[PDB]
C-alpha cells in the first residue's frame, strides 16, 4: 500500500543509515 | 586497499581530457550540423499594441570552453616530459585521503541523499498535482462540481462561464494578491476591449492561461454531456479571442478596425462578410466610415482571409467493408471545403470526384487519418487582443438527437489547407467560369472517430454534428446526418 | 494452503494509466537504486556485484519466478485463469518463498562465509542483506507494477551487461609493464598514446593492431554489429487479419523474425554448459559453426509451440478472436500459419546464430547473447512508446 | 438565521445576502406546512381532493367557454388562473396519474391560444420548458420551429428542426419549413 | 539445395524498415541505451573512491 | 452544496424554541428529499463520472471525495430513517414514497419558476424589445 515516494524514501534513509555508521565506525575506530 | 590512486600527477589528466572530449564532440559536430502561405504575422503588428509586445517579450558556447581546455591539458602534458602489475586509478591521491576528503564525501552523501530525494519528490508532487491536459486537480475537481450541482435550471450566459473561470486555482497561486470576485470585472473589462486599472500585465497573463483552462473545461463538460454547456464555451472562447461580448452582429466586429457605436447606428441589417462583399467597394468603405485606402485595403484583405466551411460529401465509413453494419465502429467522413465568401456555390458535379473519393492502399484503408495528417496546419490567427500570436483551431463535436446530449470527447482538427483564399485566385468574385483552376482547389478532408460504437439494432438512426471555429464569429458549420445498419 | 492472509507489505497499484515522461522516471530512479545498492561495500567483510552488498542480487525473485513456471508448465497447482484471487495468491505465493529463500541463504551466507560470529554483529549484516533484497523485490514490484516498464529484471541485466561494456572500453584502471602505464579503458589508452609519442600513423596503426588488449579495431566491430543487429530488428513480417464478429475492427499482425526472442541462444549455451565442464571435470571450426546452426534450428522448431504458440496454438486463438485473414480463405490459416511459423523461426535462429559466432570471431566487447537481450528489451520499451504515443 | 411570523406560524430567515438553497427550502418548508394544516390528519394520502380538482375542471370548461365566446383574452386570463392555482393548490404527493397529464393538457392549450393570439417570447419559453420536461412531439416541434422564426434567428432553427427531423421525416409540414429555413439562411447569407 | 532459396524468397516479403524508419529507431533506442550504460559507468566509477574512503 | 446543516439548525432551534411540531416535520421532510434526490443523481451519475475518471482528466482526489460522499450520503440516509422512526412510529414506511413524491413535485417547481431567468437572459442578450402586445 506504500505509496513510491515513500518507497524512496525510506530506501535511501536505510542506506545512509547504512553509509554514516560505516564511516562513523571507521571513526569510532580511528578517531575514537 | 588493493588500489593506488597516483599522487605522482603523471597519469590521469589525460583521463578527464578524453572522458570529456568524447562528451563535447557530439555537441560540435550537431551544432556545426549548420509549406502553407501565412499572411497575418507581418501585419498584426499593424494593429497590436505597444504594452502587447511588452508583455509578449517581456514575459552553445560550453562547446568552446572545452575546447579551450583541451588546448590547456594538451600543452601541459606535452609540456611534462612523463613481475610488474599494478591497480592504477586517475585521479590524484590528495583528493582521496587529504583533508579535503570529508569534503569530498559530506559532498556526495548531501548530493544524492538530498538533492535527489527533494527533487524527484518536488518533480513528482508538482506532476501528480496535474491533470493529463496541463489542467491542475482543484480547477477540474471546481468545475466538476460546479456543473454538476449546476441546476439546468438556468441557462448559459458568457458572464456565467466567466463567473465558473474565475475560480482558476492556478491564477490564485499566481496573483495571491485579489479575488476572482475582481477577476470577473477584469475579465469584463478586457472583453469590452476598455483598460484595466494597474494590471495590464495581470489581465494579459489571465488570458494566456484562460485559453487552456477554456479547452480543459470545454472537455469535461462535453464529456459530461451537456451540449448547450459546451457551445456556450465555443461562444465564450471565441468571445475571449477577440475581445468582444458575445453580440448578434459581432461577424463583422471581429475586424480590425469598426466605427463601433456610429456604424451601430447607422446599419445594423448586417450580419454576413457576404453582405460585405456583396456592396461596392467604395460604398462598404464609406458604410463603415474610415476614409482611408490603406485601412480599407488592409481590411479586406484580412477579412478575405478569415476561412469558412461548407458541407461536401457528408458520410459514415467503416475500414476495409463499404455497408454499415449491427455493432459496429464507423467513423465521420466529410470532405468539405473553404471559402471566404467570395467563392460561392460551387457545384459537386463540378468535381470529377475522381480527386475525392479515398483510396484503397491497404494498409491506409485499415490506419485512416493518416492522408489528412498529411496537410499541413493552419496558419495564425490576427486576434489582436490576444497577447502571444495563435494559430487557429477547429472544433467538432457530435449530438444523438434521441437525447440531444454529447456523446464523446470533443474533437480538435487543426491540420487544413487555406491555399483556396490567396489572391491568386481572387479572380472569382461575387460580381462564373474564366481562366479558373479546378484542381488547384483543395478538398478539406475531415475524418472524425466515434468512440462509443455502432448499435446492435437495424435503422436509419439520425445524429447532427458540428464544427464550431475557434477565434472566428465566421460562417461554422452545423449539419445533421444518419446511419442506416443493414447486415 | 491456496489461499492464505495478507501480513505482506504489497505494493500500491497504478491508480490509472500513468504516461510515457512519468514511467521513464521511474525506471530512471529505480535503476538508481538499484546501481548504487550495486556499487556500496557491506560491513562484515575483512578480505577479497562480486563480494558486494547485493553478492546475491535478485537471485530469490529469478528462483521464484522460474520455479512457478516449470509448476505451472506441468500444470501442479490447476490454476484458473477466471479470478482475480488466482494471480493474488499466485504473486502471494511467489513473496512468501522469496522471504524464505531471504532468510535461509542469508544464515548460509553466515555460516560459509568464513567471517566468523566473533556475534550479534553478524546478525546485523544478516538483517541488511535481508533488507536490501526485499527493497530490490518491492521495486520490481511498483516498476512491473505498472508504473515502470515491464520486467525490471531484464532491465537491470540489460544495465549490467550495457555498463560492463562501457566499463571495459573507458575504465580508468591501468596496469605497468615495460611500455609504462596502459589503462584498459579501450579510448583511453588510445588518445594516451595519441598525445603522448610520435610517428602518428605508426602509433595509431600499431594501437590498432593491439595484440593484447581491446582494441579501437574492437570496438569499432562493436558499434558496427550493434547497429547491424539493431537493424536486423524491425524485419517484421506483417500480415492483414480482418475481424468477424466486431465488424469493421481491422489489424495488422506482425510477425517478428526473433518470434523466439534469444532463446535459442540461452538454449544452446546451456548444453555446452551442460557438456563440457561435466566433461572435463569428471578444420572443427565448420563443425562448431554448422553445430550452432543445427541447434538453433532445433531450439526454434520446439520452443515455438513448448511456448505454446504453434500453428494450431494460434489458430484456435484466432478461433477464440473471430478473426479471419485479410484476403484469404478462413481455415486456410492454419495452413499458411505452418507454412510461415517455422520458416521465419528457425531463420531467426540461424541468423542470431551467425550474430553470436561472427561476435565471438571479432573478439567485440561483450557476450553477443548480452547485446541481444539488452537490444530487445530496450526495443520493445521503444515499440510500446511509439504504439502508444511518446514524448 | 430565523426572524419568522409565529402568528400565522410561518418561518422566515435574515433579509440580507442569500444564497438560492435558502429561499428554496423555506418556500418548500412554507408549502409543506400548509399543507399539513389543510390537512389536519396525521395519516395523508397521496391521493388529491377530486372535488378540487373538479373545480380546477370546471374552470378550465368555463375557459373553453369563454373561447367559445371568441373572446381569447378573457381566455388566457382564465386558463392562467386555472395554471397557478392548479400549481399551488396541490401537494407534493397528490395524483401523479393526473399531475403532469392535466399538465400538458394545460400547457398545450395555452400555448396554442397565445400563438394565435399573437404573443409569442412567452410561447417560446413555455415550450422550452416542456421540452425539458420531455414531450417530444411533431406538433411540438412545429410550434417551437414556427415561433423561432417569427422571433428571427436561424441557427438554433435549424438545431431544433433537425431534432425534430430526426423522428418523422415522412410528413412535409417540418419540410416546408425546412425550405422556409433554408431560403431564409440563404438569405442572411447573402 | 531447397530450403535457403525458398526461405529468401520468403524473407524478402518481410517490409524491412527503410533510411529515415532506421534513423528514428536508433536515435530512439542507442540514445537509451548509451543512457543506461553511461549511468552505470559513471556511477561505479565515481563510487571507486568512496569505496575506498567510507571502508 | 448542502441544507442538512440548516436541518440541524431547525432541531436544535426546537430544541428550545417551539414553533410548532410540523413544522420540524415539514423541515424533516425537506431534508430526506434532499438526500435520496442527491442520491439518486449520484446514482445515474456514477458511470460517467467514472468514465471521466478512467479517461483521468479528474486526477484521483476528487474520486476519493466522490467515494467517501457516497458512503457519507449512505450512512446519513440511514441516520435519517433512524430518527424518523425515532421521531414517529409509521413514518417511514409511505414516507420515502412521499419523499420521492415530493422530490418530483419540486423539480418541477423549480423548473416552473425558472422560465423567469431563462427570459431575462434572453431579452437580454438578443435585445428584442418586447411590446406589451404581440411582438
Amino acid at each position: 500500500r506504500v505509496d513510491p515516494l515513500v518507497v524512496l524514501f525510506l530506501a535511501v534513509g536505510f542506506i545512509f543509515s547504512v553509509v554514516a555508521l560505516h564511516v562513523i565506525s571507521k571513526v569510532a575506530g580511528k578517531l575514537f | 586497499t588493493n588500489y593506488e590512486y597516483d599522487e605522482a600527477s603523471e597519469t590521469w589528466p589525460s583521463f578527464i581530457l578524453t572522458g570529456l572530449l568524447m562528451v563535447v564532440g557530439p555537441m560540435t559536430l550537431l551544432q556545426i550540423y549548420q509549406f502553407n502561405e501565412e499572411v497575418f504575422k507581418n501585419l498584426n503588428e499593424e494593429y497590436t499594441s505597444d504594452e502587447i509586445k511588452q508583455f509578449r517579450r517581456k514575459f552553445n558556447i560550453i562547446i568552446i570552453v572545452g575546447w579551450i581546455l583541451v588546448a590547456i591539458l594538451l600543452q601541459r602534458i606535452n609540456s611534462n616530459d612523463a613481475q610488474s602489475t599494478s591497480h592504477g586509478i586517475a585521479l590524484p591521491r590528495f583528493l582521496v585521503d587529504g583533508s579535503a576528503s570529508p569534503l569530498l564525501v559530506v559532498c556526495y552523501v548531501a548530493l544524492l541523499g538530498l538533492i535527489l530525494p527533494y527533487f524527484v519528490s518536488r518533480w513528482w508532487a508538482r506532476t501528480q498535482s496535474y491533470t493529463k491536459k496541463g489542467i491542475h486537480n482543484v480547477t477540474a475537481s471546481n468545475f466538476v462540481s460546479n456543473l454538476v450541482n449546476y441546476k439546468p435550471s438556468e441557462i448559459v450566459t458568457t458572464d456565467l462561464i466567466l463567473h465558473w473561470l474565475s475560480f482558476a486555482h492556478e491564477f490564485k497561486q499566481f496573483f495571491p494578491d485579489l479575488q476572482p470576485t475582481d477577476f470577473e470585472k477584469l475579465l469584463q473589462d478586457h472583453i469590452n476591449r476598455r483598460d484595466s486599472g494597474k494590471l495590464n500585465n495581470a489581465k494579459f497573463r489571465i488570458v494566456a492561461k484562460c485559453h487552456s483552462l477554456l479547452h480543459g473545461l470545454l472537455d469535461i463538460a462535453c464529456g459530461f454531456r451537456n451540449l448547450d454547456i459546451a457551445l456556450g464555451a465555443i461562444n465564450t472562447f471565441k468571445c475571449i479571442v477577440q475581445a468582444v461580448p458575445l453580440t448578434p452582429n459581432c461577424q463583422i466586429l471581429q475586424l480590425p478596425n469598426v466605427d463601433k457605436e456610429h456604424f451601430i447606428t447607422k446599419t445594423g441589417d448586417i450580419h454576413t462578410l457576404g453582405k460585405l462583399f456583396t456592396l461596392e467597394d467604395a460604398k462598404i468603405g464609406e458604410v463603415l466610415g474610415i476614409k482611408d485606402q490603406a485601412k480599407l485595403n488592409e481590411t479586406l484583405r484580412v477579412a478575405s482571409h478569415i476561412p469558412n466551411l461548407k458541407i461536401i460529401k457528408a458520410d459514415f465509413l467503416v475500414p476495409g467493408e463499404n455497408q454499415v453494419t449491427p455493432s459496429s465502429t464507423p467513423y465521420i467522413s466529410l470532405k468539405v471545403l473553404v471559402r471566404s465568401a467570395k467563392q460561392p456555390l460551387i457545384p459537386t458535379s463540378l468535381i470529377p470526384e475522381e480527386n475525392l473519393t479515398e483510396p484503397q492502399d491497404f494498409e491506409s484503408q485499415r490506419d485512416p487519418f493518416a492522408m489528412m495528417s498529411k496537410q499541413p496546419l493552419v496558419p495564425y490567427s490576427f486576434a489582436p487582443f490576444f497577447p502571444t500570436k495563435r494559430r487557429g483551431s477547429w472544433c467538432c463535436l457530435v449530438s444523438s438527437q434521441k437525447d440531444g446530449k454529447i456523446l464523446q470527447t470533443p474533437i480538435i482538427i487543426e491540420k487544413l489547407s487555406y491555399k483556396n483564399l490567396n489572391d491568386d485566385k481572387d479572380f472569382f468574385d461575387k460580381r462564373k467560369h474564366e481562366k479558373f483552376d479546378i484542381n488547384d482547389w483543395e478538398i478539406g478532408t475531415i475524418k472524425i472517430p466515434l468512440g462509443q460504437p455502432a448499435p446492435e439494432t437495424v435503422g436509419d438512426f439520425f445524429f447532427r454534428v458540428i464544427v464550431k471555429s475557434t477565434d472566428y464569429f465566421t460562417t461554422d458549420l452545423d449539419i445533421t446526418m444518419n446511419m442506416k445498419v443493414r447486415d | 494452503f491456496k489461499p492464505f492472509e495478507s501480513f505482506l507489505p504489497e505494493v500500491i497499484a497504478p491508480e490509472r494509466k500513468v504516461p510515457y515522461n512519468q514511467k521513464l522516471i521511474w525506471t530512471g530512479v529505480s535503476l538508481l537504486i538499484f546501481l548504487i545498492l550495486g556499487q556500496i561495500p557491506l560491513y562484515g567483510i575483512v578480505s577479497s556485484n562480486r563480494g558486494t552488498l547485493l553478492e546475491l542480487g535478485v537471485s530469490p525473485i529469478i528462483t521464484s519466478s522460474m520455479i512457478f513456471q516449470f509448476l505451472q508448465g506441468t500444470q501442479l497447482l490447476q490454476i484458473r485463469p477466471e479470478s482475480k484471487q488466482d494471480r493474488e495468491l499466485f504473486q502471494i505465493a511467489q513473496k512468501v518463498c522469496a522471504i524464505i529463500l531471504i532468510l535461509g541463504q542469508a544464515l548460509v551466507v553466515v555460516m560459509t562465509g568464513n567471517y566468523g560470529a566473533p556475534l550479534p554483529i553478524c546478525l546485523l549484516l544478516i538483517f541488511q542483506l535481508m533488507f536490501a533484497s526485499l527493497i530490490v523485490m518491492l521495486l520490481d514490484e511498483l516498476l512491473s507494477k505498472g508504473y515502470g516498464l515491464g520486467s525490471g529484471i531484464s532491465l537491470f541485466t540489460a544495465t549490467n551487461i550495457a555498463e560492463q561494456i562501457f566499463w571495459r572500453a573507458f575504465a580508468p584502471t591501468t596496469v605497468n609493464s615495460g611500455r609504462g602505464k596502459e589503462f584498459e579503458g579501450a579510448v583511453i589508452a588510445f588518445f594516451h598514446l595519441l598525445a603522448v609519442r610520435k610517428d602518428k600513423k605508426r602509433a595509431l596503426v600499431e594501437a590498432f593492431y593491439r595484440t593484447n588488449l581491446p582494441n579501437m579495431f574492437q570496438v569499432l566491430m562493436t558499434v558496427a554489429i550493434f547497429l547491424f543487429v539493431l537493424y536486423l530488428q524491425g524485419f517484421r513480417y506483417e500480415l492483414p487479419i480482418r475481424s468477424t464478429k466486431v465488424r469493421g475492427q481491422i489489424g495488422i499482425y506482425p510477425i517478428k523474425l526473433f518470434y523466439t526472442s534469444n532463446t535459442p541462444i540461452m538454449l544452446q549455451s546451456a548444453l555446452t554448459s551442460n557438456i563440457f565442464l561435466i566433461s572435463q571435470i569428471l578444420i572443427k571450426t565448420i563443425v562448431y559453426i554448422t553445430f550452432v546452426l543445427g541447434s538453433c534450428a532445433v531450439f526454434s522448431k520446439t520452443w515455438i509451440e513448448i511456448s505454446g504458440t504453434s500453428p494450431r496454438d494460434i489458430a484456435k486463438q484466432f478461433k477464440d478472436q473471430g478473426m479471419v485473414i485479410n484476403g484469404k480463405r478462413e481455415t486456410s490459416i492454419y495452413r499458411e500459419l505452418k507454412k510461415i511459423i517455422p520458416t521465419a523461426a528457425a531463420f531467426g535462429g540461424a541468423t542470431i546464430g551467425a550474430l553470436s559466432v561472427g561476435s565471438d570471431l571479432l573478439g567485440t566487447l561483450g557476450s553477443g547473447a548480452s547485446i541481444l537481450m539488452a537490444t530487445t528489451t530496450i526495443y520493445g520499451y521503444y515499440e510500446a512508446a511509439a504504439k502508444e504515443g511518446g514524448f | 438565521t430565523l426572524e419568522y411570523n409565529a402568528n400565522s406560524k410561518l418561518i422566515t430567515a435574515s433579509d440580507a445576502v442569500v444564497a438560492l438553497s435558502t429561499e428554496t427550502n423555506i418556500d418548500q418548508i412554507n408549502v409543506l406546512t400548509t399543507s399539513l394544516i389543510g390537512e389536519t390528519n396525521p395519516n395523508f394520502t397521496p391521493q388529491p381532493n377530486e372535488a378540487l380538482s373538479k373545480m380546477i375542471k370546471g374552470l378550465f370548461e368555463s375557459g373553453m367557454k369563454n373561447l367559445q365566446q371568441k373572446k381569447l383574452n378573457e381566455a388566457l386570463k382564465n386558463v392562467s388562473l386555472a395554471i397557478e392555482m392548479a400549481q399551488r393548490k396541490r401537494a407534493p404527493w397528490e395524483a401523479f396519474a393526473i399531475q403532469l397529464p392535466e399538465l400538458h393538457f394545460m400547457l398545450r392549450s395555452k400555448i396554442d391560444l397565445c400563438l394565435i393570439l399573437g404573443k409569442h417570447l412567452e410561447a417560446l419559453q413555455d415550450l422550452d420548458f416542456l421540452l425539458g420536461t420531455g414531450l417530444i412531439q411533431p406538433d411540438v416541434f412545429v410550434r417551437k420551429a414556427d415561433c423561432l422564426l417569427k422571433l428571427r434567428q436561424w441557427e438554433e432553427a435549424r438545431a431544433t428542426c433537425e431534432r425534430g427531423l430526426a423522428l418523422a421525416p415522412e410528413d412535409m409540414k417540418l419540410r416546408a419549413l425546412l425550405i422556409e429555413t433554408a431560403r431564409n439562411l440563404a438569405e442572411y447569407n447573402g | 539445395v531447397e530450403f535457403v532459396r525458398e526461405g529468401t524468397q520468403f524473407l524478402a516479403k518481410c517490409k524491412k524498415p527503410d533510411l529515415k524508419e532506421y534513423t528514428k529507431i536508433v536515435k530512439a533506442v542507442g540514445i537509451g541505451f548509451i543512457a543506461v550504460g553511461i549511468i552505470g559507468y559513471a556511477i561505479k566509477l565515481i563510487h571507486i573512491p568512496i569505496r575506498y574512503v567510507i571502508v | 452544496n448542502d441544507a442538512h446543516d440548516l436541518y440541524f439548525q431547525i432541531k436544535e432551534m426546537s430544541e428550545n424554541e417551539k414553533i410548532h411540531e410540523k413544522v420540524l416535520k415539514a423541515a424533516l421532510l425537506n431534508r430526506g428529499a434532499e438526500s435520496v434526490r442527491r442520491s439518486l443523481k449520484l446514482k445515474e451519475l456514477a458511470p460517467q463520472i467514472n468514465l471521466l475518471y478512467k479517461n483521468g482528466s479528474i486526477g484521483e482526489d476528487y474520486w476519493k471525495r466522490f467515494e467517501t460522499e457516497v458512503k457519507l450520503i449512505e450512512l446519513e440516509f440511514k441516520d435519517t430513517l433512524q430518527e424518523a422512526e425515532r421521531l414517529q412510529p409509521g413514518w417511514v414506511q409511505l414516507f420515502v414514497m412521499v419523499c420521492k413524491e415530493i422530490c418530483f413535485n419540486q423539480a418541477l417547481s423549480r423548473r416552473y419558476q425558472s422560465i423567469l431567468k431563462r427570459k431575462e437572459v434572453c431579452i437580454k442578450e438578443w435585445e428584442l424589445k418586447i411590446n406589451n402586445d404581440g411582438r
